[PDB]
C-alpha cells in the first residue's frame, strides 16, 4: 500500500505478503472381470460385448 | 586532503535522522589544512583590550 | 553464492554509529557454504578429554 507522508514525516513499509499451495495426486482405476465362456461366445457369435 | 562538495542520500550524517526515513538530502563539503607556525615573534598584532 | 570485498560508505553496518557522522569506512565480504554429512560414521576422531 501506498502512505501520505509529511515534509519531514517519518517513512513507513508495507510489502507483498505470499504463501504456496499444492496439488494432490489422485490414481483411479477400472477392472471388468468376466468368464472365459464370454470371449468364446463373443468371439464366435461377433457381439461387441468386449469391444463395448 | 579534499573532499569537493558532495551529495549524501542515506544514513544520518548528522545525528538528526535517517535521509531516506525522513526523505530529505544533505550536502557535505570537507578539506584537511596542515598549519604550522615557525616562530611566533614573525608577527605583532595590534588590539585593545 | 558469492559477495566479493566491497566497499560501504553510508549507514551503520555493524552498530557502532553511522559511517557518515563518524566519518569512517568498512570493507565487507561474504560467502554461503551448503554443507551436509551423508553418514557421521564416515569419521572418526582422536581426542584427548
Amino acid at each position: 500500500r501506498g502512505e501520505v507522508v509529511g515534509e519531514s514525516a517519518e517513512k513507513s513499509e508495507s510489502t507483498a505478503t505470499f504463501a504456496p499451495v499444492t496439488s494432490l495426486v489422485r490414481k483411479v482405476q477400472v477392472t471388468q472381470r468376466f468368464s472365459q465362456e464370454v470371449k468364446w461366445a463373443d468371439e464366435s457369435r461377433q457381439l461387441g460385448v468386449l469391444q463395448t | 586532503a579534499n573532499i569537493p562538495l558532495t551529495l549524501i542520500e542515506y544514513g544520518d550524517p548528522d545525528g538528526s535522522g535517517d535521509l531516506q526515513r525522513k526523505n530529505e538530502l544533505a550536502i557535505r563539503a570537507e578539506v584537511v589544512y596542515g598549519v604550522g607556525i615557525l616562530s611566533t615573534d614573525a608577527f605583532a598584532v595590534v588590539r585593545d583590550a
